[PDB]
RNA sequence: UGCGAUAACGAACGAGACCUUAACCUACUAAAUAGGGUUGCUGGCACUUGCCGGUUGACUCUUCUUAGAGGGACUAUCGGU
């Protein structure tokens, strides 16, 4: 059962926070990296806590994961949300034709403002469910 | 730091265990093994230009 | 006596390869060492298992004595 | 571009770990010695038939961690690795010995530069510090240049008519490269260029230009004699290493994905890399760490990840 | 033990970490209270130069020895699941 703690797993959540930039993927450098940043005691502690890292940074390299969210994972986020592959045209316009609005959409229109364009459906109640 | 104490009905056993600070200690480590205190970073502005500082 | 042979073994398996290293091609070195990889019993590598404490309640290590409740 | 397109020609296999290193002879050409993460170091010498462009010739035991950066002297019969444990070692590299174990350094030794005479090294560690050797085993000059570590120190060839002082620079994870004179004994300049942090510094055969590069992405060249901005190339992903040839102003640039080559002034993006591997999924692909060009600029050697020195050649398409 | 799902959030003890020992070090520091190499004298052989020895006679070494300081494994790299 080699379940890395539950201790560890928390000091290298805590590491990419801080250092997302400085874990380079290869081991030895990452343990080196964690060594000259934290003050662990231990030297098999520190050994494992680098071996976590490794690990959530190879994670990181196939798509992002839940409570490693610091700051570069964000921007990344950000700028995609800002500047979305979508959108062409409006988008939502009245792109094909005036609207297939209901009747009853249609009197609620009326009812309400003065001239839209529309495209008065036929309104199949239709049977079964 | 175990002492007995005797007394007219008869024994009391007192037994006392003092946790004494990890920075206090001086002899042996002066902080748990488990406890890993990460540093805080610090801040760098990227780019402002190639630029040169000669002498 | 077994052991002593062994580690013999071991020794002269160790010790071609050391000196090719040294004075030889490195080609015949690595082939050695191929070879040995096809028919390894240990031979290059040194033997991993030193044996267990024979820690108490038990005449061996993982044995037992012999519980009755009768 | 023009003609040439560069072919896998060889693939040298005596590794296991890592290539971390290559460097061919600045006199002798056939020699090739690679540094690997796997304590060894072997020194290759090509033949020049099939596959089996060079085959392993001395491999030099001697060291307790990983052998990160390897020099060859200037005629070629002695060689300077840095190592992982705190330390170079001088080599014979025809006897099959070591002559000099260095001792002052209080972390990994990432570069080591030897001179041009073949007199006084110099080498960088993850410790905050270079320090200046001979070749016997003495500290002489002890540089505190950076407060983070020194990533890389190579010495820049001079030609234009002896002034005395010697020349390197010295990348950094400060975020800062830095030139030196050696007899001064001092700073040069401070090339504060790179955004994130750096990996390579790379002085070019003809000395007035050096390239750096690393983690961000973008490879900054630099003018030394003149001391003075230069340009400043994309490539994406992190670079692990660089590589000037005598040939043709080319740079070729270790990428995380492959290598890409560049013309230097006329900037134009031009030649990738990329060998084939047996299975694996998506954004792994073993990575070039090292390489290095020959004295003829003709063979291209790569050391990559996968235990395999790689070995590329120049063809001109008419 | 974690990952997850979650009127629960972040915690402590216990487990883990820790310690001792068992494994690796032709990389360091060391030794006639640990072991070898050359050589002196010297025993026997074949009798060419070579083979085994015995002597704390010299000189030098640290691989095995010990045991100090360190590294070294983190499930590492790759494949699936
Ligand atoms: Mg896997």
């Amino acid at each position: 059962g080699r379940v890395r703690t539950k201790t560890v797993k928390r000091a290298s959540k805590a590491l990419i926070e801080k250092y997302y930039p400085k874990l380079t993927m290869d081991f030895q450098t990452n343990k080196r990296l964690c060594d000259e940043i934290a003050t662990i005691q231990s030297k098999r502690l520190r050994n494992k806590i680098a071996g976590y890292t490794t690990h959530l940074m190879k994670r990181i390299q196939k798509g992002p994961v839940r409570g490693i969210s610091f700051k570069l994972q964000e921007e990344e986020r950000e700028r995609k949300d800002q500047y979305v592959p979508d959108v062409s045209a409006l988008d939502l316009s009245h792109s094909n034709d005036v609207l297939n609005v209901d009747t009853q959409t249609a009197e609620l229109v009326n009812s309400l403002g003065l001239k839209l364009p529309l495209s008065v459906s036929s309104v199949s109640a239709v049977r079964d469910r | 730091a175990t002492r007995h104490v005797l007394l007219r009905q008869g024994v009391l056993g007192i037994k006392v265990k003092i946790m004494k600070d990890p920075s206090r200690n001086t002899s042996g480590p002066k902080a748990l093994p488990d406890a890993v205190t990460i540093i805080e970073p610090k801040e760098e502005e990227p780019v402002l230009e190639p630029s040169v500082k000669d002498y | 006596h077994v052991s002593q042979v062994y580690a013999i073994r071991q020794a002269i398996a160790k010790g071609l390869v050391a000196y090719h290293q040294k004075f030889v091609d490195e080609q015949s070195k690595n082939e050695l060492k191929k070879a040995f990889t096809s028919y390894d019993r240990t031979l290059l590598i040194a033997d991993s298992r030193r044996p267990e404490p024979k820690k108490f309640g038990g005449r061996g290590a993982r044995s037992r004595f012999q519980k009755s409740y009768r | 571009s023009s003609n040439i397109m560069l072919v896998l020609r060889g693939t040298l296999e005596g590794h296991n770990g890592w290539v971390t290193s290559l460097s061919t002879s600045a006199a002798q050409p056939n020699l090739l010695v690679s540094g690997s993460r796997d304590k060894t170091l072997i020194s290759w010498r090509l033949t020049e038939n099939e596959q089996q462009f060079g085959v392993p010739v001395r491999s030099y035991k001697g060291h307790s961690h990983i052998v990160q950066d390897v020099v060859v002297s200037a005629d070629g019969n002695y060689a300077v690795s840095a190592s992982w444990d705190k330390t170079l070692r001088l080599w014979n590299l025809a006897t099959g010995n070591s002559e000099a174990r260095f001792v002052g350094h209080t972390g990994d030794v990432l570069s080591v530069a030897i001179d041009a005479n073949s007199s006084k090294i110099i080498s960088a560690s993850r410790d905050k510090t270079i320090r200046v050797w001979n070749t016997v085993g003495d500290c002489a000059y002890v540089l505190l240049g950076h407060t983070d570590w020194v990533t890389k120190v190579r010495v820049a060839p001079k030609n234009l008519v002896d002034d005395g002082r010697i020349t390197f620079v010295s990348a950094g994870m400060d975020k800062i490269v830095r030139s030196w004179s050696l007899n001064s004994y001092r700073i040069e300049a401070d090339f504060i260029g790179h955004n994130n942090y750096i990996n390579v510094v790379q002085p070019s055969p003809d000395g007035s230009l050096a390239a750096s590069a690393g983690k961000d992405g973008q490879i900054y060249v630099w003018n030394l004699k003149h001391k003075s901005a230069f340009m400043n190339f994309d490539a994406k992903d992190e670079v692990f290493a660089l590589a000037f040839s005598p040939s043709r102003f080319w740079l070729t640039a270790a990428t995380a994905s492959g290598i890409k080559i560049y013309d230097l002034e006329n900037e134009v993006l031009i030649d990738e890399l990329k060998p084939e591997f047996a299975g694996y999924t998506k954004a792994q692909d073993p990575h070039a760490v090292s390489l290095a060009w020959s004295a003829d600029g003709q063979t291209l050697f790569a050391g990559y990840t996968d235990n395999v020195i790689r070995v590329w050649q120049v063809m001109t398409a008419n």
